[PDB]
């Protein structure tokens, strides 16, 4: 997005576009972010 | 093969575990009777 605004999340629209599909499957959940340091 | 789920897995599941089920009333905590291992091996013999 063109997302620098000010404050918050602005009134805007967009859509995202699909990259891949990899066949893990196998019940996912606890999805973790990695922070960095 | 597995003989032994707590539940039905879904299609196209993958069930590797090892976990001990308790497909007798008594709960278990553990084989023989009552609990077993999930897995069941095959017979696979040319006299079959």
């Amino acid at each position: 997005t063109p997302i620098n605004l000010v404050r918050d999340l602005p009134q805007g629209f967009s859509a995202l576009e699909p990259l891949v599909d990899l066949p893990i499957g196998i019940n996912i959940t606890r999805f973790q972010t990695l922070l960095a340091l | 093969y597995r003989l032994f789920r707590k539940s039905n897995l879904k299609p196209f599941e993958r069930d590797i575990s090892t976990e001990i089920y308790q497909a007798g009333s008594t709960p278990c905590n553990v084989e023989g009777f009552n609990c077993y291992f999930p897995l069941q091996s095959y017979g696979f013999q040319p006299t079959n």
